[PDB]
């Protein structure tokens, strides 16, 4: 599971 | 809390899931807990990989909030259309609320065949919700909108059956033994912590203990592996292959890539190493350690063999304490304390020479100079 931050 | 015990289900390596209902009539879906994202979100489409999926149609009390979604994650993503709807748990609090529910109409390598999930629970903070803060997050939702206590704990029972527990709003003693350790909540995002060292068997990695959290280091139920920054992860497979010393594996097998299998009842527990991370405490020069076995890094996977993969991996975008290391604890996010609980777990897989651990106290200086800036 997110991605980017 | 009884009535929330056993309240999660999934497949072996296929993820944990509660059963939530959305819209009116109640429509049922189990849904991953993902402590790693921010967003709510169901399969509201056909798809191979779905046996079923929100209707949104079918629901008098469905909001559009015509605007789209988009949600990309380490593995596989998705779009979707915003809205809204009453949401229950029902193996979990006695309440409905409305909530923000993004209805996935796209996705590439998200949902998972066989795995008897259709949707996603990001219970991390606002600040990471897409598509931008304001989006409140479900858990958010719910301690505003009810008397819920803003907590929730994890059990995840590892094993091709897997299960535990989602308490929320509280802590069942029942589920741990021993002493609960707490450790500082760094920054409401993801629920970033600080790794202040590492030893395999004992034995210190001997890294800036900044490596250890570059660029962050965080706690989620929705990844299966422990992910390691680039460099920690060489000098661990490094250490963990001296440390098996009786057996030397192919560097096939130390990127994921092959299982090893040994005869079912025969599998040599003993030739790998146990790995501690050591957590900042919430007293100055103060921290405690988690230890994890092979059981929980080597996973099964699924004769009359017994096969596993080495699920400690890279990451390039800092520490990920995944499943391997959740099912060796119960884990408790006090979000009104700012705090990560860890202690030992009634149900996690061990021997009868080695378990899973939560000790300290131990002295730790400058813990605080572990952190990476940015």
């Amino acid at each position: 599971f997110l991605a980017x931050p | 809390f009884v009535e929330m015990v056993d309240n999660l289900r999934g497949k072996s390596g296929q993820g944990y899931y509660v059963e939530m209902t959305v819209g009116s009539p109640p429509q049922t879906l189990n849904i991953l807990v993902d402590t790693g994202s921010s967003n709510f979100a169901v399969g509201a489409a056909p798809h191979p990989f779905l046996h079923r999926y929100y209707q949104r149609q079918l629901s008098s009390t469905y909001r559009d909030l015509r605007k789209g979604v988009y949600v990309p994650y380490t593995q596989g993503a998705w779009a979707g259309e915003l809205g809204t709807d009453l949401v229950s748990i029902p193996h979990g609090p006695n309440v409905t609320v409305r909530a923000n529910i993004a209805a996935i109409t796209e996705s590439d390598k998200f949902f998972i065949n066989g795995s008897n999930w259709e949707g996603i629970l990001g219970l991390a903070y606002a600040e990471i919700a897409r598509p931008d803060d304001s989006l409140e997050p479900f858990f958010d939702s719910l301690v505003k909108q009810t008397h819920v206590p803003n907590l929730f704990s994890l059990q995840l029972c590892g094993a091709a059956s897997v299960g535990g527990s989602m308490i929320i709003g509280g802590i069942d003693h029942s589920l741990y033994t021993g002493s609960l350790w707490y450790t500082p909540i760094r920054r409401e995002w993801y629920y970033e912590v600080i790794i202040v060292r590492v030893e395999i068997n004992g034995q210190d990695l001997k890294m800036d203990c900044k490596e250890y959290n570059y660029d962050k280091s965080i706690v989620d139920s929705g990844t299966t592996n422990l992910r390691l920054p680039k460099k920690v992860f060489e000098a661990a497979v490094k250490s963990i292959k001296a440390a098996s010393s009786t057996e030397k594996f192919p560097d096939g097998f130390w990127l994921g890539e092959q299982l090893v299998c040994w005869q079912a009842g025969t599998t040599p527990w003993n030739i790998f190493p146990v790995i501690s991370l050591y957590l900042m405490g919430e007293v100055t020069n103060q921290s405690f350690r988690i230890t994890i076995l092979p059981q929980q890094y080597l996973r099964p996977v699924e004769s009359q063999d017994d096969c596993y993969k080495f699920a400690i991996s890279q990451s390039s975008t800092g520490t990920v304490m995944g499943a391997v290391i959740m099912e060796g604890f119960y884990v408790v996010f006090d979000r009104a304390r700012k705090r990560i609980g860890f202690a030992v777990s009634a149900c996690h897989v061990h021997d009868e020479f080695r378990t899973a651990a939560v000790e300290g106290p131990f002295v730790t200086l400058d813990m605080e100079d572990c952190g990476y800036n940015i």
